[PDB]
């Protein structure tokens, strides 16, 4: 199916003392594979997946130098935006950046992304055509005017259509034994009486990859949303994900309810029933 | 790989 | 304006007394990124606790996984303690395994 590479950068100023904190993480699909943390000892981009470790020292040197330079750009930008917003230098503020590319099942470019935030709100974003910008406010509009004059979109686009897709393909092949295998959800249901007359059925999905999944409850074959609850999909910590959905039912009527599990690793949706 | 260093805001 | 963290406390594997496992505290949906997260054993801080690298969601809110190796025992009580600028005092979420 389709695949994605994404990088997430967070820069947080530290007005009491010293340089902003800068954290960068890189993902292929739902697998982290690199990180940089300005507070760490290496001062280097570091591997976080086994299949990236085979890259040679020229890879790590280049990636370290590019991410450090970007971190210094974020430093300058925190000062610039403080001025645009007329903010005091007493306060801590945050810039966030997400960017990357998707390839389709053919391994060819599908879509590119570049989006920036300030203090958790949209600031400026590259549009889907990779030729225009959306600025959320008048401060971002200044940036947009500067980036148009600098032809920033063209530089962003060349990366997203070029090196981004080229190295995504390389990672997917080098990491294929995990990156291109699906782990279907391991499912089961639990029963919890809450009274002499009611019970909670909880439908569990465990150990799946990728994280995208749909859990739905049906009563007598009809989608049921009343008296249900769904938790946010969460990481297990071993690279897989977990989720559950629950329903309150009249005791003795459990057999009417079915949990339906949809996932990329499932040729057919799974149906579970407390029998 | 990461993108290159960009234009300042 | 500031976003308070969602907290989930759970084990990596099905919880069985006496069987080594991992206790997870997953914090998400929060902003700003500065946050304190401790895992507790019968109210006391576990010191060998690691966390994932800071990342964030489409809506810019942050998420982190805190975790530690642990053995459940049917007697000891485990919990996650989160402090964040959105909170007027640290929040304690008790681990519920049966869920």
């Amino acid at each position: 199916g389709s695949h994605s590479m994404r990088y997430f950068y967070t820069s947080v100023s530290r007005p009491g003392r010293g340089e902003p904190r800068f954290i960068a993480v890189g993902y292929v699909d739902d697998t982290q594979f690199v990180r940089f943390d300005s507070d760490a000892a290496s001062q280097r981009m570091e591997p976080r997946a086994p299949w990236i470790e085979q890259e040679g020292p020229e890879y790590w040197d280049q990636e370290t130098r590019n991410v450090k330079a970007q971190s210094q750009t974020d430093r300058v930008d925190l000062g610039t935006l403080r001025g645009y917003y007329n903010q005091s230098e007493d306060g801590s503020h945050t810039i966030q950046i997400m960017y990357g590319c998707d390839v389709g099942p053919d391994g060819r470019f599908l879509r590119g992304y570049r989006q920036d935030a300030y203090d958790g709100k949209d600031y400026i974003a590259l549009n889907e055509d990779l030729r225009s910008w959306t600025a959320a406010d008048m401060a971002a509009q200044i940036t947009k005017r500067k980036w148009e004059a600098a032809h920033a979109a063209e530089q962003q686009r060349a990366y997203l259509e070029g090196r981004c897709v080229e190295w995504l393909r390389r990672y997917l092949e080098n990491g294929k034994e995990t990156l291109q295998r699906t782990d279907p959800p391991k499912t089961h249901m639990t029963h919890h009486p809450i009274s002499d007359h009611e019970a909670t059925l909880r439908c569990w999905a465990l150990g799946f990859y990728p994280a995208e999944i749909t859990l739905t409850w049906q009563r007598d074959g009809e989608d049921q949303t009343q008296d249900t609850e769904l938790v946010e999909t969460r990481p297990a910590g071993d690279g897989t994900f977990q989720k559950w959905a629950a329903v309150v039912v009249p005791s003795g009527e459990e057999q009417r309810y079915t949990c339906h599990v949809q996932h990329e690793g499932l040729p057919k949706p799974l149906t579970l029933r407390w029998e | 790989v990461v993108g290159a260093d960009g234009v300042g805001k | 304006i500031q976003r308070t963290p969602k907290i989930q406390v759970y084990s990596r594997h099905p919880a069985e007394n006496g069987k080594s496992n991992f206790l997870n505290c997953y914090v998400s949906g929060f902003h700003p990124s500065d946050i304190e997260v401790d895992l507790l054993k019968n109210g006391e801080r576990i010191e060998k606790v690691e966390h994932s690298d800071l990342s964030f969601s489409k809506d810019w809110s942050f998420y982190l996984l805190y975790y530690t190796e642990f053995t459940p025992t049917e007697k000891d009580e485990y919990a996650c303690r989160v402090n964040h600028v959105t909170l007027s005092q640290p929040k304690i979420v008790k681990w519920d395994r049966d869920m």
